[PDB]
């Protein structure tokens, strides 16, 4: 019952995703070597958009 | 613009029971008296923010339109608890004019926001996680 | 229409409705690819950027028959809150004439609109440099486009300025100027132009925020940086409207793009072209900044823009990328007041003002493992009273939980307040007590007893709701204007506290030591350090209420060891402390209505206050933490400090158009970030609030408050010039030399 549980991010929200995916995809930007390390479900959870 | 929208003028479309209970005709009565009053109000309805919401979060986003005369949070009657909405009363109209236009719709606390205009709160209209002890029960 | 539960559909317009309608549109029609057709019929004709549910009513209308509008052209109204510029004005006023006229078009509209200034593409961009002016240097350069690009150049560069237009005619309105900027973007000339058309949209609009909160007053209390961000978030959302029916994630693409360009800028401290030298194929457009970020849009940007920005977007950002290359920005080698800050500064700063906006947790899941120690620093924290208001405020404190905000009464208030503070023993000494007038007595006990009541307030609130922050104000007002009666624009004592080898006067001595009476270091260091520079009443001396209370509370804010390059040094503690108090208890309190549910205002708090407020807290910690005999060896600190402090400044002037990094800085405006917000919220607070009052039907108690507002608009100048932020060194220039801030408050055309 956490409060991030409770939270579901708007539909337009799979835009702004794909907007930051489009811009690391190009303009050669990568992540930290830790957080690509981040394999192990150690990443940033992502909040659900409906 | 809002010389070409005039949707900008402040229209409630709901109706409720306080309302109904005056006994004026929901037409030239009720619709056309709060007229005269919305026309001058500077208090919006926020809707659907969640219960764990605070103050500081609403007052926020909201102080970017104009200053916030008072700020007066929906409270569940037998916990003073948020139940979910909120009412913003600015200091000019231009505030809630702005509130209205720019924040309706747009994302607070990881909710999409109704914000809509009132015509003025009251204890009364307070009612329908952060325990408001301090607000007498009523 | 207007003031009706109804909306009536236009009808046939009179001559005057027409010169608005024609004044508020008729400037969008040159920046399309005829007279006499409707704006839902001209964008036919440029491929119908926008579906026919997002068109407006005001786009069905179509031009009239009247030659009457012909010969009223030979001044024209003005727009409901905002600052036009003069350039837009101008250019709408020429372009109903030349619509008239009508029944190559943008090309002369803007080269006639120049020559009416500069009077009695180079064009499209003095254009918009004009537009942002009080001139304005671009940040987003449009040069940067790729080979053969002189259209692409001239798409973006009328982006900008139907950007800039399009904010100022339909700003207040977030739909409909995104429906304009939309269509704008979405013609059909070509799909590389639709790129191009974009960046300019967002360059202009962002530069447009940037520089309308810097040099336009306005007094509507809107933020134009906020407004910025929902409207590019609109923009966003509508083209996304428009795709399920050129994409909304190609925006969205520029919108990043754009902000990480400053954002990389500010880390780099030049002009890096770093999104120019990671090209993917070079026919794509890349935003580039044309020069460094002047300290007001870093400002914009980290504490305004971009949180709000990314509370749109549910706080996702491409986070880890941007840390890593800013970190790689960092390890490297101009503007006169650009400024270069450390990764680590700028997102902490970013971090702490987007925390505001949400809670520590949302941020904890949202962020890498590369923030956290980021996040350790962003996250003891409570107001407690400060030992001295301790046994005085217990009392307080303990009427106020039996009674509650609802219940709290300024009569019963003042009785529980005089009651604790009589008892205690400095109040029996002073009393009781070389010499001291009655004047001195009294002004000394209503001192304490107004700083114990303010003490309980904020121990009470914790400055964490604002409801029962304003309504514990707006219940003791009464109290506080009686209690600062007496001491109101005067120094507590009679004569300076510093005298001539250089020492205290023997009554504050006295006071210091043998009754242990706190004067917080603002009412005396100054004049110390300024003595012991010779030795080598000012408005600060003055009282001010929340300057005693904020150094009883340690409201310590200061810059970083790293120089200017950092700003952020400062506790997490201490900085959320501050924030909660200058904009709860002193912005939020300040020309605040006297009742809740305008005009009619409670002076519990001044923008003098403010800024003296300010200026103690970003007094040394090494001349404002209290010794740990006290006067003395707080004297003997404060001329160790002066010494070091001349040396330095000797050091910098021999060591010097002139950067403003290079000059001497007290790393105290320049580097924290809430002094710098407060500053310039206070003269925004009082315009809007006599933007209020002249709008309330003429009296007399309307006639007090307007003459109360402009003598705090007068009052804030002066308080700044003592502080040095309107200018062998002086104390003020050695305590609070912030030669950017300065700069901006010098050239911002506010003061
Ligand atoms: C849905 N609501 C609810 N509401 C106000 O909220 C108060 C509490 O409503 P609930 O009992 O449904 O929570 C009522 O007094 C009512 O006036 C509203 N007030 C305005 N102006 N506009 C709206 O759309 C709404």
């Amino acid at each position: 019952r956490r409060r991030e549980e409770c939270v579901v991010l708007p539909p337009i929200m799979t835009v702004w995703r794909s907007a930051f995916s489009q811009y690391t995809k190009m303009w050669g930007l990568t992540k930290f070597a830790g957080d690509i390390e981040a394999e192990r479900e150690g990443e940033g959870p992502i909040l659900p958009p409906i | 613009m809002a010389e070409y929208l005039i949707d900008l003028t402040p229209r409630m479309a709901y109706v409720d029971r306080h309302e109904l209970l005056r006994s004026l005709l929901t037409e030239k009565e009720f619709i056309e008296r709060r007229q005269e009053q919305l026309n001058k109000s500077t208090t919006v309805y926020v809707g659907n923010l969640s219960f764990y919401t605070t103050e500081d979060q609403i007052w926020e986003h909201f102080s970017r339109c104009g200053h916030i005369r008072d700020l007066v949070m929906g409270l569940s009657e037998v916990t003073r608890t948020p139940c979910g909405f909120c009412f913003v009363v600015f200091e000019s109209q231009d505030g809630a004019m702005s509130a209205v236009i720019d924040l309706h719709g747009t994302l607070l606390d990881d909710r999409v926001i109704t914000v809509s205009w009132d015509v003025g709160c009251d204890h009364t209209r307070r009612w329908g996680l952060v325990h408001y002890t301090w607000i007498p029960p009523r | 229409y207007g003031s009706s539960e109804g909306r009536e559909l236009d009808t046939s317009y009179t001559p005057k409705q027409w010169l608005w309608f024609l004044y508020v549109t008729s400037w969008a029609r040159p920046f399309f690819t005829w007279g006499r057709l409707s704006f839902d019929e001209l964008l036919k004709l440029s491929g119908s950027p926008i579906p026919p549910a997002m068109v407006s009513l005001w786009m069905g209308l179509c031009m009239p028959t009247d030659d009457v509008v012909q010969e009223l052209r030979i001044i024209y109204p003005f727009l409901p809150r905002v600052a036009e510029s003069t350039f837009g004005r101008a250019l709408r006023s020429l372009a109903v004439r030349q619509h008239i006229s009508s029944w190559a078009a943008l090309d002369v509209l803007v080269r006639d609109t120049l020559e009416v200034i500069q009077n009695s593409e180079e064009a499209l961009e003095g254009a918009f440099r004009s537009m942002l002016s009080a001139p304005l240097f671009d940040v987003k350069a449009s040069i940067p486009e790729g080979g053969t690009a002189q259209v692409l150049i001239r798409v973006a560069n009328a982006a900008r300025l139907f950007a800039a237009l399009s904010v100022e005619a339909f700003g207040r309105v977030k739909s409909e100027c995104a429906v304009l900027l939309l269509a704008h973007i979405n013609q059909r000339d070509a799909p590389e132009h639709v790129d191009a058309r974009a960046y300019g949209v967002v360059t202009g609009v962002v530069e447009y925020a940037m520089a309308y909160r810097y040099c336009r007053d306005d007094g509507t209390g809107r933020c134009p940086l906020t407004c910025a961000a929902l409207l590019l978030h609109r923009l966003v959302e509508l083209q996304g409207i428009v795709e399920k029916d050129v994409s909304a994630s190609r925006f969205a693409n520029m919108t990043v793009a754009c902000i990480q360009e400053l954002l990389f800028c500010v880390v780099a401290g030049d002009t890096v072209r770093w999104h120019r030298e990671h090209q993917p194929d070079g026919v794509s457009v890349c935003p580039t900044a044309a020069r460094t970020l002047t300290l007001h849009e870093t400002d914009c940007l980290l504490q305004v823009f971009i949180p709000a920005l990314l509370q749109q977007v549910g706080f996702e950002w491409p986070w880890s990328e941007s840390l890593r290359h800013a970190k790689m920005l960092d390890r490297a080698r101009v503007m006169e007041d650009g400024v270069r800050l450390d990764s680590r500064s700028v997102f902490e700063e970013l971090l702490v003002s987007v925390a505001r906006r949400t809670y520590g947790l949302r941020l904890r899941a949202i962020l890498p493992q590369s923030f956290d120690v980021i996040a350790e620093n962003i996250f003891s924290s409570r107001f407690a009273l400060p030992l001295y208001y301790r046994t005085a405020g217990e009392v307080l404190l303990e009427y106020f939980d039996r009674c509650g905000p609802s219940g709290i009464t300024a009569e019963e208030t003042e009785r529980v307040l005089r009651r604790a503070t009589d008892v205690q023993p400095m109040v029996v000494q002073l009393q009781a007590l070389v010499y001291f007038s009655a004047r001195e007595k009294e002004r000394l006990l209503q001192r304490y007893r107004c700083e114990v009541l303010l003490a309980s307030l904020v121990v009470y609130t914790q400055l964490r709701t604002v409801s029962v922050v304003q309504q514990l104000t707006r219940q003791l007002a009464p109290l506080f204007e009686q209690l600062l009666l007496p001491l109101a624009h005067e120094r507590t004592l009679s004569r300076c506290p510093v005298i001539a080898l250089v020492d205290l006067t023997p009554e504050f001595k006295m006071l210091v030591d043998e009754i242990h009476y706190e004067f917080y270091p603002l009412e005396w260091v100054p004049e110390a350090v300024d003595a012991h520079i010779r030795q080598e009443p000012p408005c600060f001396a003055q009282y001010s209420l929340f300057a005693a209370i904020a150094h009883q509370f340690g409201l310590v804010l200061e810059g970083n060891p790293r120089g200017f390059r950092g700003g952020d040094g400062s506790s997490s503690e201490v900085r959320t402390k501050a924030y909660r108090f200058f904009t709860l208890m002193l912005l939020n309190n300040l020309g605040d209505a006297v009742s809740s549910s305008g005009a009619s205002f409670h002076s519990v708090v001044s923008a003098c206050d403010v800024v003296v407020t300010m200026t103690q807290c970003l007094l040394p910690a090494h001349l404002s933490s209290h010794p740990r005999s006290m006067s003395n060896e707080w004297m003997r600190r404060v001329g160790e400090w002066t010494r070091s402090a001349y040396s330095k400044y000797t050091a910098y002037q021999q060591q010097v158009p002139v950067p403003l990094i290079s000059l001497y800085n007290s790393l105290t405006f320049d580097s924290v970030p809430l002094a710098r917000e407060t500053i310039r919220a206070v003269r925004s607070r009082l315009l809007e609030k006599m933007s209020v009052v002249t709008a309330s039907p003429p009296g007399d108690v309307e006639t007090a408050g307007k003459q109360l507002l402009e003598q705090h608009l007068s009052s804030l100048t002066v308080t700044l010039t003592a502080v040095g932020l309107l200018p062998v060194p002086c104390a003020t220039q050695l305590l609070w030399a912030s030669p950017f801030f300065s700069h901006e408050l010098l050239h911002c055309g506010r003061y």
